[PDB]
């Protein structure tokens, strides 16, 4: 659900 | 640990000298390129709500620190394998030998690993690593940023609105910034004291400190249970 920068 | 002691009096030496406070701030006389890491955070994902949270290394060796508090760490050889325990005892293994106790958590950190590979920008990518494997000992979020702490004696903080980004080495007390445009420069915080930085800089050392304080509070935390 959160990640680093895509 | 030491590191963080030792990170945090650098911060203190430099945060105490108000760098941003200064007649005339010449922030290039403190750089140092000789100084960047060896090893930094190119990307990571948190499904700490399940697993734990996976990430990438610069070299392209993958981790996973577990939501029981252990690691799982694949070489950038794609088979050479380290584990480690929550105690921070280390097994070397590999994925070929079929360690039947670690199957699961290699499969988890496979998973991990190819959505990073797909979905997700390598940080630091127009950087050169300096000439050498740590793993996630932990982390946690802010409103503002999510900070790592490798067990090396790094920490890395990659701010949120701004992606903005810190990486502290206690062993040379360098800092590398890497800004929106994602220029780096990396600056011994000796001479930052002595030259200053702007505004800018001065704000994201004086949380950093901060953030440093907290890992601390958060081991002495994580040792009352051990």
């Amino acid at each position: 659900p959160l990640h680093s920068t895509m | 640990d030491c590191h963080l002691s030792d990170m945090l009096q650098q911060l203190h030496s430099v945060n105490a000298s108000k760098p941003s406070e200064r007649g005339l701030v010449r922030q290039e006389e403190a750089e140092d390129p000789a100084c960047i890491p060896i090893f930094w955070v190119s990307k990571w994902v948190d499904y700490s709500d399940k697993y734990g949270l996976g990430y990438q290394l610069c070299d392209n060796s993958v981790g996973v620190l577990f939501n029981d508090s252990t690691r799982l760490i694949l070489y950038n050889d794609g088979d050479s394998l380290q584990y480690i325990e929550r105690d921070g005892t280390e097994s070397y293994l590999t994925v070929s030998s079929h360690p039947n106790s670690l199957m699961k958590k290699i499969t988890l950190l496979k998973y991990f690993r190819n959505y990073m590979s797909e979905h997700l920008l390598k940080a630091g990518a127009n950087i050169t690593p300096r000439e050498g494997l740590p793993y996630l000992r932990t982390w946690f979020r802010t409103r503002s940023a999510i900070i790592l702490h490798l067990s090396n004696g790094s920490v890395q903080i990659n701010f949120f609105q701004d992606h903005t980004k810190l990486i502290l080495c206690p062993l040379m007390a360098a800092v590398t910034y890497i800004d929106e445009k994602r220029d780096f420069r990396t600056y011994r915080l000796s001479l930052l004291e002595e030259y200053g930085c702007c505004k800018e800089l001065a704000s994201r050392l004086r949380y950093a400190r901060t953030m440093v304080d907290k890992l601390l509070s958060s081991r002495s935390a994580s040792n009352r249970l051990k």
